[PDB]
């Protein structure tokens, strides 16, 4: 899905 | 005092080079060791290459190529025309290797020791000078980047962690697209973003190492500099908290954006360089701003780390080649002092092996 | 190595 | 096809 979460 | 020390290493126009030549399509700085420049004299097309340890003896050669770079630590140089890849080792005088692509190739890069990054319109792949490898995709492009300029590629060091930069016009600024690529997962993120790096750190109380992406971009609602570990952490390990702090610019500076970053593991800080010429200096742990000054006119459009001193090395549209590093004397007892934070002060003294938090 | 003074 | 004339 993602890779990161900011 | 000041926590940075700024140097002048050449003024390029002092060895004959042609001020139009000084720019992001013909002039390529890959490390601190060469710099490379493509010109034109008479008919002939020719490289020019300055040895950064030679300054003063620059050699000129013919070719017929559309791009050179240097390898980071050997005079081994890598050219291209259209579709024709070519590798020289220059002192053997010898054709190393060659490759002829099916796409043109419109950014390229080395990024590692040994091996070279390749963009297409569609993709990226990594080409090993070792044995008789030939190029491996890594992944294909995403939408969010057609139709850009594209002005950087990097990895961590691992090369589990791929990041394509580019950049368009979009409501009147200059808008960031970059393209994070996980290897292991085989999966894309869009992120909006100008400049960025990789970064290796290792937490207190961790046995392991933690992989951390960096990233600077001014948005619509302004600028931001983020801090964030990328992929599981190892195991035992915390996990990095994300940083996220943010980037000033002046009033004067309403189209200034970030255009390069070099990360320091010698003091765990971050340079970043603005494309009309900032300079700013923060603490990789936290994101704390430490310092900002201005160190150029004219845009530095290409860096590299400068690895005498964990710093950071640029050119300048004059030709200045310039460097940038921390003060090791200085930077304690200015961040205890001036910005008035001894916590950050006697953290960054001990983490660093740095003198002046004997006093806070 | 010549030093430079900053901008500002 | 020679891209560079190293000699």
């Amino acid at each position: 899905e993602t890779l990161l979460d900011l | 005092i000041l926590p940075i020390r700024f140097q002048e290493h050449l003024q390029l126009q002092n060895l004959g080079i042609n001020p139009a030549n000084i720019g992001f399509s013909t002039l390529t700085m890959e490390s601190d060791k060469f710099i490379c420049i493509r010109e034109k004299v008479g008919e002939q097309a020719q490289v020019v290459i300055i040895d950064m340890n030679d300054p003063s003896n620059p050699i000129r050669r013919p070719i017929s190529a559309d791009s050179a770079i240097m390898n980071p630590a050997s005079k081994v140089i890598a050219l291209k025309a259209g579709k024709t890849l070519q590798i020289f080792n220059i002192e053997m005088k010898s054709k190393m290797k060659a490759h002829t692509m099916t796409d043109d190739v419109t950014f390229w890069k080395w990024i590692s020791l040994n091996t070279v990054a390749l963009v297409t319109d569609n993709a990226v792949y990594h080409w090993s000078m070792e044995g008789e490898s030939q190029p491996v995709k890594m992944f294909d492009r995403h939408s969010s980047l057609a139709g850009c300029q594209i002005i950087n590629y990097r990895t961590d060091a691992k090369q589990k962690w791929l990041l394509l930069t580019g950049i368009s016009a979009q409501q009147n600024r200059v808008v960031g697209a970059m393209q994070l690529y996980s290897v292991d997962r085989k999966v894309s993120q869009p992120i909006e973003g100008h400049a960025a790096s990789f970064a290796q750190f290792k937490m207190e109380g961790n046995a392991e190492e933690s992989t951390l992406f960096c990233f600077a971009v001014r948005g619509q609602a302004g600028g931001k500099l983020h801090i964030i570990e990328v992929g599981t952490p190892p195991t035992g390990n915390q996990p990095f908290p994300k940083k996220a702090v943010d980037v000033f610019f002046p009033p004067e500076a309403q189209n200034d954006f970030p255009v390069a970053m070099q990360i320091s593991e010698k003091h765990d800080v971050v340079f970043l360089i603005t494309k009309y010429g900032y300079i700013h200096l923060y603490d990789l742990e936290t994101g704390t701003c430490i310092y900002m000054n201005r160190i150029s006119g004219e845009t530095i459009f290409v860096t590299a780390p400068h690895e005498a001193t964990a710093g950071i090395i640029g050119v300048n549209r004059k030709g200045q080649v310039l460097s940038v590093c921390v003060e090791e004397e200085n930077i304690i007892p200015y961040i205890t002092n001036v910005l008035q934070n001894p916590d950050l002060a006697l953290r960054m003294a001990v983490r660093n092996n740095l003198a002046g938090a004997e006093e806070l």
